[PDB]
């Protein structure tokens, strides 16, 4: 559902002039499936809300999210040494706070 | 007569070289790793790559 057979056929130009078939085809996209995403090592990912062990770097703590959030929302962070939890709204773009 | 008579060409060079140093000391840029980026690197990463080194 997330990339359809005619519009790999339309891409490729197999289109009327058949190479091989669609059950090689399917295999194609299962293996392109497997490089891609693994060269860029993003997820499925919908609407996320990732929880992540933070580890501190620096005696003034630099803090790379893993996930680089949207814009603008506030970023909570809590536990290990934190007796009460704080927010931080953090870079659009980048994640180095 | 007086020493003055004799030494015009020297304090005349002096002042001038002088004021070589004073002007070269500020002017010259005293930053280090002129770092250059390629053509293709999509600024929005090519920052990235800036507040990494």
């Amino acid at each position: 559902t997330l990339l359809p057979l005619q519009t790999i056929r339309e891409h490729a130009k197999c289109d009327d002039n058949p190479r091989v078939t669609d059950d090689l085809l399917k295999l194609y996209r299962e293996a392109a499936f497997e490089a891609a995403e693994l060269y860029t090592g993003l997820s499925f990912t919908p609407e996320k809300t990732i929880v992540e062990p933070i580890r501190l770097k620096g005696r003034r703590g630099k803090i790379i999210l893993s996930a680089t959030p949207i814009a603008g929302r506030p970023v909570v962070f809590y536990g290990g040494g934190l007796g009460s939890p704080l927010e931080l709204i953090p870079r659009p773009g980048s994640n180095v706070l | 007569n007086t020493p003055l008579q004799a030494i015009g060409v020297p304090v005349a060079l002096y002042d001038a070289l002088m004021a070589r140093a004073i002007d070269s000391a500020d002017g010259t840029p005293n930053s280090k790793w002129l770092v250059t980026a390629s053509r293709d690197l999509d600024d929005g990463q090519a920052k990235e790559v800036k507040e990494g080194i």
